[PDB]
């Protein structure tokens, strides 16, 4: 399959196709990394992580 | 939750549990914010005046993640109905902000096009409670969850002796004894991806609990997105 349709477009989080390239984007308390893919948390506790620490 | 397994510390820390005036949890719920908790609408008359709990796994001893809040403004689906439990989703201000910590954290919100693509489209989702262990049975005093598949929408219908709306999905098994029940209701619905948990659905409804041929009935949150996402502006 096509971009987000493929592996998520190697986004962590929200994928949507825009401009044919993929656009990667991430919930409250992350933020984009460097990459443009990967989500990171902007403190301790983020959204939707099991608190095993 | 009939069956399942009960939640280990930190397993399930958006779970919220809304408690009366007696102290006694009568419907779950589902932390969006520090200042923000999802539930359903048909919990906001089982009582006269409530409060919200956070960080509880054992409702007959007390424990070092529990918090108590205030609710400052209950805003209730104008539309909800009672004879179909359609519209059936609140949002709960709290006034105070919630701390984040072991066993408290929020459920993140998707996006509503790649909520429909991605997270609905995977095999299960996962549903927590301190409801019913069985459909007569009495109330857990553990935090329980279970791993729920997602229902074909055609079966699901054809399945229910009430109407299933746009605002609704099915999850759960055709005859395996495993289940929501009351008193969870108005809690988490959450699906996995990439070891991150959103919120799907809301604890809503079903034909009692556990039956053969039946399944859960849950508020669609992905048809509500705008809507919630509003509620969080006032
Ligand atoms: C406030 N308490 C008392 C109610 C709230 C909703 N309730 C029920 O749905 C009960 C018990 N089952 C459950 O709560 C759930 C099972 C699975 C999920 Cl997911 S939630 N199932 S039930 O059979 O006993 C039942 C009891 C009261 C009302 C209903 N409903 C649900 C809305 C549609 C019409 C209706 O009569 C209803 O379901 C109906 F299908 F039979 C109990
Ligand atoms: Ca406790």
């Amino acid at each position: 399959r096509k971009l987000c349709s493929l592996d998520n477009g190697d986004c962590d989080q929200f994928c949507h196709e825009e401009q044919n390239s993929v656009v990667c984007s991430c919930a409250r308390g992350y933020t984009l990394a460097d990459n443009g893919k990967a989500c990171i948390p902007t403190g301790p506790y983020p959204c939707g992580k099991q608190t095993l620490e | 939750i009939v069956g399942g397994q009960e939640c280990k510390d930190g397993e399930c820390p958006w779970q919220a549990l809304l408690i009366n005036e007696e102290n006694e949890g009568f419907c779950g719920g589902t932390i969006l914010s520090e200042f923000y908790i999802l539930t359903a609408a048909h919990c906001l008359y089982q009582a006269k005046r409530f409060k919200v709990r956070v960080g509880d796994r054992n409702t007959e001893q007390e424990e070092g993640g529990e918090a108590v809040h205030e609710v400052e403004v209950v805003i209730k689906h104008n539309r909800f109905t009672k004879e179909t439990y359609d519209f059936d989703i609140a949002v709960l201000r709290l006034k105070t902000p919630i701390t984040f910590r072991m066993n408290v954290a929020p459920a993140c919100l998707p996006e509503r096009d790649w909520a429909e693509s991605t997270l609905m489209t995977q095999k299960t989702g996962i549903v927590s409670g301190f409801g019913r262990t069985h459909e007569k049975g009495r109330q857990s005093t553990r935090l329980k969850m279970l791993e729920v598949p997602y229902v074909d929408r055609n079966s699901c219908k054809l399945s229910s002796s009430f109407i299933i709306t746009q605002n609704m999905f099915c999850a759960g098994y055709d005859t395996k004894q495993e289940d929501a029940c009351q008193g969870d209701s108005g809690g988490p619905h959450v699906t996995r991806f990439k070891d991150t948990y959103f919120v799907t659905g809301i604890v809503s409804w079903g034909e009692g609990c556990a039956r053969k041929g039946k399944y859960g009935i849950y508020t669609k949150v992905t048809a509500f997105l705008k809507w919630i996402d509003r509620s969080m502006k006032t």
